[PDB]
């Protein structure tokens, strides 16, 4: 189970920088009110990155290991990109029906 | 030239049962479930992993039953949603007209195998020069260690 942070509200354009926390398989979510949790994206581990297409350019990932935390640079915030962020450990097929248990999701409101 | 159209793997086209595979790991990654863009099943075909990289044995083969021109693939891994983390770092791909006698792909070069993905999300595009002449197409996922691989394809090009 994993911890996020780091959220708030934000103008059109702006910027913000969630945080997360207790794993190689790491990934980053949403819940937008109304919608159903959606890949942003994640870290693997020769760590490759990759993000969903509606945030592609826009936001980062990198993985802290002085911290043990890995954090979500989102930069030119849209209103689409308001909702309740979390972030979970990915897993292997032979791991892919065992139950998942969320924790911590912070919310990132983009209103004027 | 121009014909790099979608031969039926997302769209549904090519239907369940003209697509098979050397194994899989459960009914839910079955030979079906390696439609590109599909979330459907557990996110993609995997055979009763892991491919050694000695012996490739292990395949996804579409039956497309009339003669095509393949200018283009395109695959993925099994993001399942963002929770997913397989793919094939690398594959080959072996075709036929009869289903009998098989050739493998080769570049303008002479190279049999083509890079793969590096993550399950993002769809790879790899041209095919010179251009595949096939009613089957064999998706072999090739490694340089024995990893886990899942795939989820589509064929690009035009019929005969």
């Amino acid at each position: 189970q994993l911890q996020a942070s780091g959220g708030g509200f934000v103008q059109p354009g702006g910027s913000l920088r969630l945080s997360c926390a207790a794993l190689d398989g790491m990934g980053w979510f949403r819940q937008a009110p109304g919608k159903e949790r959606e890949f942003v994206s994640a870290i693997s581990g020769n760590y490759a990155s990759y993000y969903a297409d509606s945030v592609k350019g826009r936001f980062t990932i990198s993985r802290d290991n002085s911290k043990n935390t890995v954090y979500l640079q989102m930069n030119s915030l849209r209103a689409e990109d308001t909702a309740t962020y979390y972030c979970a450990p990915q897993r292997s097929i032979y791991q892919s029906h065992k139950p998942i248990y969320w924790g911590q999701g912070t919310q990132v409101t983009v209103s004027s | 030239a121009i014909c790099r159209y979608p031969l039926g793997m997302s769209g549904g086209q090519i239907p369940d049962e003209d697509i098979t595979a050397s194994s899989q790991w459960s009914e839910s990654t079955a030979a079906k479930y390696g439609r590109l863009d599909s979330e459907e099943g557990d996110g993609a075909w995997c055979p009763e992993i892991p491919v050694e990289p000695d012996d490739l044995k292990e395949f996804l083969q579409i039956d497309l039953h009339t003669l095509h021109f393949i200018t283009l693939v395109g695959t993925q891994g099994r993001h399942a949603g963002g929770h997913g983390i397989e793919f094939a770092p690398m594959y080959k791909i072996n075709y036929s007209r009869d289903g009998t006698r098989w050739i493998s792909w080769r570049n303008r070069h002479g190279k049999q195998v083509l890079d793969g993905n590096s993550n399950p999300y993002d769809i790879f595009l790899k041209d095919l020069e010179p251009p595949i002449v096939a009613r089957f197409v064999r998706f072999i996922p090739v490694t340089d260690h024995s990893m886990n691989v899942c795939m989820r394809v589509e064929l690009y090009g035009c019929v005969w």
